[PDB]
């Protein structure tokens, strides 16, 4: 590493190198916390956790309680030990508190004065960070599984919100329009994910083991429908073309937006052209995953690029461009159901059915 | 009678089975679909609709 | 120096005594501070018999386990590393797995493992935030009645 | 004891699948179970046409 110093000190190497070898260095040494701790207040499992986009220093967390958490993950205090203190929480006496589990909850991007939540009490709520109050509710007739806003969209401000219904909802910020409707599946709709790259792409992954890319500004239903074999198999498109051999519970774009992954439930994740849908064959062997409901996984970003996906009872990061296994991050006590990634400091934020959000920093 | 019960936890009908271990004098009562679990005492008189009480009324005490 | 160790801790673990034989453990004690390859073989040594259908020689070595943990650090390095396995062993949480016969043996088991856990927790919880989160979970989520 | 971790604990058997399987029935397989196909076919134990 003094050669990566003198290296940058010279001109050698771009200080690209340095950070982005440094970044890789660090998540490989991704280790359980030796001096931080989160406070625990969830009573239920952890379904779903979010730093902000901006700044990164807040993290929302949605329990099968129904309670939202907003925690504050940096060390204010002079110690090397400290705990992530919570600022806010949406708990059982707020008069807004969401009947049943939250499932999803994200910070609204390209600002933090706002959120966004959805449980299987049918509820999308849009909540006011400052006053902590509703802003908006947008009532589904059947219960939520996954939502999902562009983190690109400076124009339009679209919450994907996939439900028991075979249909994908697209409800607008702007105009509070929740009409809008994708058609084109066939079961529940597990997970939804914005592309980083294109405004109006968007892809959505149900029970029907297909996975599907939207252009949504479109009126001519799904652009690509992801299929394992590339068309070995191929066959008059009715239940063929599809992305696993289960249901797809879980989708995650690159970090440059120009492949995605997708878990699903036959123990099996995949890698795919995010242009052209093709399967690039990237094997990651077996991935134990059997979650009825949608499974969030999150990829690195600034390093010289991984995966960590929730594999049982621990974190299986993988090299997403080889499928190499790093290794396991075994520190939950029940299986994790989120994991988010700081990227500013290479840290990992996991939680699970046993009511603990675990911080993993590299050692 | 009734013996799959709405869960209060998921709100998903008849999700809850209950399993009576008379051996042992123990219901325990687990949502199928968010995997939740309860564990109470019962007699010989109890059913499933007493373990399912129970739980209600565990859960209620629990959240005051 | 393998042998004379396997040995020992055959005797120990085998006899089902409700109680450690002293001079014995004693031996234990110095042939287990002699090396720390060797106390860590002692630690699968336990961790093997652990797995094995008895409660009496769960109770020997998770009385063992117990004595090391107290008496060593690494050792408690060793074992908050695969605590998960420990807890699943001695307190049988996971209902697919049961803990063995008998179930005198069983039920000693489960309130010697509970105090002894309470006093790692007071001891050396601070030391191994992994034993807190361990405790922590058996406190709340498996509702262990630490005051039975 | 479903053949896969996980597939379907409990499904309702709509008409239209019932009238799936019977059609594949082989012509052998159904005078074993005792229904000449000359003047009796399982599917037809379905109703389609009124
Ligand atoms: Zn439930």
């Amino acid at each position: 590493m003094l050669g990566f110093l003198s290296a940058r000190q010279t001109g050698l190497e771009d200080p690209l190198r340095l950070r982005r070898a440094e970044s890789t260095r660090r998540v490989l040494g991704l280790e359980l916390n030796k001096d931080r701790d989160v406070e625990r207040i969830h009573g239920g499992g952890i379904n779903t956790l979010d730093i902000e986009p901006v700044e990164g220093r807040y993290m929302l967390s949605g329990g099968s309680d129904g309670v939202i958490v907003l925690y504050d993950l940096e060390n204010s205090s002079r110690q090397s030990y400290y705990t992530c203190k919570a600022v806010c929480s949406i708990g059982r006496d707020h008069p807004d508190v969401h009947r049943y589990s939250v499932e999803t909850v994200q910070w609204y991007p390209h600002d933090t004065g706002m959120f966004t939540s959805s449980s299987f009490d049918k509820t999308l709520k849009v909540w006011d960070t400052n006053t902590l109050q509703t802003a908006d509710v947008f009532n589904f007739e059947e219960t939520v599984y996954s939502h999902h806003m562009s983190p690109v969209s400076t124009k339009h401000c679209l919450v994907a919100v996939g439900t028991r219904g075979p249909k994908v909802q697209l409800c607008d910020l702007k105009s509070g329009s929740c009409s809008h409707i994708l058609q084109g599946h066939r079961q529940e709709i597990l997970a939804v994910s914005w592309s980083p790259r294109y405004d109006y792409i968007l892809a959505t992954a149900s029970a029907d083991s297909r996975v599907k890319l939207w252009d949504v500004r479109r009126a001519s239903g799904c652009l690509i429908t992801l299929d394992q074999h590339n068309g070995k198999k191929s066959q008059a498109v009715e239940s063929a073309n599809t992305a696993h051999n289960g249901k797809v519970n879980g989708l995650c774009f690159t970090s440059d937006g120009l492949h995605l992954l997708t878990v699903g439930t036959d123990n099996r994740m995949r890698l795919w052209n995010s242009s052209n849908g093709e399967n690039t064959l990237v094997n990651y062997g077996k991935v134990c995953n059997n979650s009825k409901k949608g499974l969030k996984f999150t990829v690195s970003c600034g390093c010289s690029e991984f995966v960590f996906v929730p594999y049982g009872s621990t974190i299986a990061v993988y090299t997403v461009y080889s499928g190499e296994q790093i290794t396991m991050l075994k520190g939950h006590y029940k299986t994790v159901d989120c994991c988010v990634f700081q990227s500013n400091f290479q840290e990992l934020y996991s939680g699970s059915r046993d009511c603990n959000i675990l911080a993993w920093v590299p050692s | 009678l009734e013996t799959q019960f709405t869960c209060p936890f998921c709100n998903h009908e008849k999700s809850c089975d209950v399993k009576m271990d008379r051996a042992r004098n123990t219901g325990v009562i687990s949502c199928t679909v968010c995997l939740e679990e309860f564990q109470t005492p019962i007699t010989y008189l109890s059913e499933p609709v007493d373990v399912y009480s129970d739980w209600i009324d565990a859960c209620e005490a629990a959240n005051q | 120096m393998d042998q004379k160790l396997s040995k020992l801790v055959e005797e120990l673990t085998t006899s089902g005594e409700p109680r450690l034989n002293p001079e014995k453990m004693k031996e234990l004690k110095k042939i287990c501070k002699s090396s720390e390859e060797q106390l860590s073989r002692a630690y699968r040594l336990l961790i093997a018999q652990l797995t094995q259908e008895h409660a009496e020689i769960r109770l020997s070595a998770f009385q063992i386990v117990e004595e090391l943990f107290v008496r060593s650090h690494q050792f408690r390095m060793l074992v908050v590393s695969n605590f998960q396995e420990f807890l699943e062993l001695t307190l049988g949480t996971d209902p697919a797995q049961p803990l063995p016969p008998p179930r005198e043996a069983a039920q000693r088991l489960r309130q010697a493992t509970t105090r002894a856990v309470e006093g790692w927790n007071e001891k050396f919880g601070e030391a191994y935030k992994k034993l807190a989160l361990g405790y922590h979970f058996l406190r709340h989520n498996k509702k262990v009645d630490f005051q039975d | 004891h479903v053949n896969e971790d996980s597939q379907e604990k409990k499904i309702l058997l709509s008409p239209e699948r019932v009238h799936e399987i019977f059609k594949r029935i082989s012509d052998e397989e159904c005078f074993v179970l005792g229904m000449e196909p000359r003047y009796a076919r399982p599917e037809w134990m379905i109703v389609t046409v009124l």
